[PDB]
């Protein structure tokens, strides 16, 4: 039973630099002169892909970027060079005795510039209203890093529940992320509030930006 | 092309039963193993086991043995599972996969993956609601459109806007847990000249509850 | 040891490359039946049935027909590549170039590793085509030449009376001109196919020239892997 | 035998557009044509 340990667990490297993932394994997967483990890649929304069999060995159709290089319990993957259609988890699996087993997976992370988000206050809508409910959303698209922190404000007052921010993945095109920060409400609480906004502080810049609403407009 | 296809996603209480299917095309259904993965979340993979069309061969990890159960029918070259004794614990996605050698080979073609799910909740349609954009902030050059999912059991729902005309800022989110409740939002990115001159529509389908909504998103009036 | 498990299954962790009705023939021009042979990975050995069903769709012979599989059973590896892309056929017509011999969903169709060129638009202008290996590894490129059943189709199809096809590398010097004669029907058709090969070494270049009856490359061979394989002809199917 | 690059060749060195080269004894007759192609250049030559 070879298990697979993997590292780095998260790997960071903006385009153009050599990027290598390594595993190990605890018995040597080499036999009969050959090594049996294979290389997965899985785009995110999509099923894995075989990239590398037998630890050498190119599929067709994958571009020549993607080098393997391994012997004995060591193997190594190298990647010449990285763009912005490279995010994906990728596993090393081995074959010499059933039962099969994977790795613990590896995100690639892309560096790049930092990318100010875009917000953009909404009120919600007249339909919500005859639902009996409310739904205050604020929206960040295009920034860059991930690493973001967004705030409530209700008529000048900090609030804490309703909180609901939904994670994306890094683009294939620009590498930027994108958040939707939702805010459950119902007639109950709507009712007695005016003011509504979004900031999210940000280290690409040093003020956080201020997008803000009112009913009565 | 040796695309393998799979059934819909499964909903079922737990400890009842369920029965998987792959459809094999394009290429001899009689030399190549049928393998099967399960995939939690994303956190990894495991081996569930591997049945050899040509004779029935069947071979299965420890970890499934108890319940796991491979078939394959010839005449409609086929390969499904069955499942007992399911719980909370086996809600994931599973992949049927081809390995090209033999004990020693690899996993050429995986499928589209179908997605399982236990739970006693019973099922929810779908409702869309308005996101208009703010008529404050308005720029001649960039703004921005949307509408939101709400109520709807369970995962998942594809979401396409005006027969999927545009898909350059098209934007789709993940759904959050929220008392037991599934909602996700989506947007994308229009010129401010071009709208409203053209209508614009978002499309959600469930093919869970089978419902078709066509919704318009009206401009917000002061 | 007279007692064997009855089987035919992969050597050294290797699956074989097993043919089931096309053969060596048929799989390197790509015949339309299998089609689940392209793009195939690394294999130890070939295995194809002693009377293969789907070979040399099109009637015909292939030139040095057993020095191809000599060189066969010291590859272990093979790529396909866009030599020459289709669609780069402005003047001669690429897509036309169907047979009726070849069935693939009641559609005549024709080899997926040559075209078939013929008139557009009651001309022929002569073409000199060349490519040159930039590839480290040894490069497999094949042609074919077609012959007429006679004068009648050689207007029809190609408009100049007389034609000849040129094929120049480093180490290949080749006229080549159809006979045109009256054979019999075997397949339903009654022209005559004479495919050709030759390997092109790195760095090295072959010029294709010829104004009728010529059958332009489609995709070429690389020889990425040399080693030690023999094609065995048994009925035998795969074990696991 | 000598091969020509080209027809331009052909016309300058040996003036006849088609020439042929025929070897008769007791036991061999042979007719021999120049087969003009497109070739690489080797030895800095690229005639055969
Ligand atoms: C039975 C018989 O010969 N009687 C003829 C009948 O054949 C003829 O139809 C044409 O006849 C020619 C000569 O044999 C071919 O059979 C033609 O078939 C095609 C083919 O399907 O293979 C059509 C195809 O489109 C052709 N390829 C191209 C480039 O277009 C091929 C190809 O030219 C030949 O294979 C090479 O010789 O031929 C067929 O249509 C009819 C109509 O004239 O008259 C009967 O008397
Ligand atoms: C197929 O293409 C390759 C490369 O395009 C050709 O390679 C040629 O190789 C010769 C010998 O090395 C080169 O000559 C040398 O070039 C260098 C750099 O230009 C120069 O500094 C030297 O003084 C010498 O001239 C030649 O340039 C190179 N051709 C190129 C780079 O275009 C090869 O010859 C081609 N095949 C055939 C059959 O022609
Ligand atoms: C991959 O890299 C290794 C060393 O890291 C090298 O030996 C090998 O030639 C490279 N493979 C390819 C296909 O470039
Ligand atoms: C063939 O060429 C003539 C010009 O000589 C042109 O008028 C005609 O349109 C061409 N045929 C086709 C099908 O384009």
């Amino acid at each position: 039973d070879i298990v697979l340990t993997q590292s780095p667990g998260s790997l960071t490297v903006s385009l153009g630099q050599r990027a290598t993932i390594s595993c190990r394994a605890s018995e040597s997967v080499d036999n009969f002169g050959k090594s049996f483990m294979h290389w997965y890649q899985q785009k995110p929304g999509q099923s894995p892909k075989l990239l590398i069999y037998r630890a050498s060995n190119r599929e067709f159709g994958i571009p020549a970027r993607f080098n393997g290089s391994g012997s004995g319990t060591d193997f190594a993957l190298t990647i010449n060079p990285v763009e912005a259609d490279d995010v994906a988890t990728y596993f090393c699996q081995q074959s010499n005795e059933d039962p099969r087993t994977f790795g613990g997976g590896t995100k690639l992370e892309i560096k790049r510039a930092d990318a100010a988000p875009t917000v953009s206050i909404f009120p919600p809508s007249s339909e919500q209203l005859t639902s009996g409910g409310a739904s205050v959303v604020c929206f960040l698209n295009n920034f860059y890093p991930k690493d973001i922190n967004v705030k409530w404000k209700i008529d000048g007052s900090e609030r804490q529940n309703g909180v609901l921010n939904s994670w994306t993945d890094q683009d294939s095109k620009d590498s930027t992320y994108s958040m939707s920060s939702t805010l459950t409400l119902t007639k109950d609480e709507y009712e007695r509030h005016n003011s509504y906004t979004c900031e999210a502080t940000h280290k690409t810049s040093t003020s956080p930006i201020v997008k803000s609403f009112n009913r009565n407009e | 092309e040796v695309h393998l296809q799979q059934s819909g996603p499964e909903l079922v209480k737990p400890g009842a039963s369920v029965k998987m299917s792959c459809k094999t095309s394009g290429y001899t259904f009689t030399e190549y193993t049928i393998h099967w993965m399960k995939q939690s979340h994303g956190k990894s993979l495991e081996w569930i086991g591997g049945i050899f069309p040509n004779n029935g061969d069947t071979t299965y990890n420890q970890k499934f043995k108890v319940r796991a159960t491979l078939t394959v029918g010839r005449s409609s070259s086929t390969a499904y599972m069955d499942l007992r004794s399911l719980t909370s614990e086996d809600s994931a996605v599973y992949y049927c996969v081809r390995n090209y050698g033999s004990s020693y080979g690899y996993f050429d073609v995986w499928g589209a993956g179908t997605t399982v799910t236990v739970s006693s909740a019973k099922t929810t349609p779908p409702s869309v609601y308005p996101l208009a954009p703010g008529s404050a902030a308005q720029t001649n050059s960039m703004v921005t459109l949307g509408c939101l999912v709400k109520g709807y059991f369970p995962e998942p729902v594809t979401v396409t806007w005006n027969s999927g005309s545009l898909s350059s800022g098209v934007h789709t989110f993940p759904a959050v847990l929220q008392s037991d409740l599934y909602t996700l939002s989506s947007s994308v990115t229009v010129p401010s000249s071009t709208w409203p001159s053209e209508t614009v529509t978002c499309n959600v389908a469930h093919p869970a509850s089978s419902t078709k909504v066509d919704k318009k998103i009206v401009p917000r009036d002061c | 040891e007279k007692k064997h498990n009855g089987k035919l299954c992969d050597l050294d962790g290797v699956k074989p490359l097993i043919l089931r009705d096309c053969s060596v023939a048929g799989w390197l021009l790509g015949n339309p039946m299998c089609d689940e042979f392209i793009n195939v990975p690394e294999w130890s050995y070939i295995v194809e049935k002693a009377n293969p069903v789907n070979d040399l769709c099109y009637p015909g012979d292939f030139n040095d027909y057993e020095e191809l599989k000599h060189l066969l059973s010291r590859i272990n590896h093979f790529e396909k590549i866009q030599i020459i892309p289709k669609s780069s056929w402005s003047s001669h017509e690429a897509s036309l170039g169907v047979s009726s011999a070849c069935p693939y969903q009641g559609k005549s169709s024709f080899f997926r590793n040559v075209v078939w060129l013929i008139k557009k638009n009651s001309t022929y202008p002569t073409i000199k085509r060349s490519y040159n290996n930039t590839n480290q590894e040894d490069l497999l490129v094949l042609w074919g030449i077609h012959h007429p059943n006679d004068a009648a189709e050689q207007t029809k199809l190609y408009q100049n009376p007389t034609t000849y096809i040129s094929v120049g590398t480093s180490t290949l010097n080749q006229r080549l001109v159809p006979r045109i004669a009256t054979r019999s029907k075997v397949n339903g058709q009654s022209g005559r196919m004479e495919f050709f090969w030759t390997i092109l070494k790195p760095n090295d270049a072959i010029n294709f020239e010829s104004n009728g009856n010529f059958i332009a490359p489609e995709y070429a061979y690389k020889i990425v892997k040399k080693g030690d394989s023999t094609i065995m002809k048994s009925e035998l199917e795969y074990g696991n």
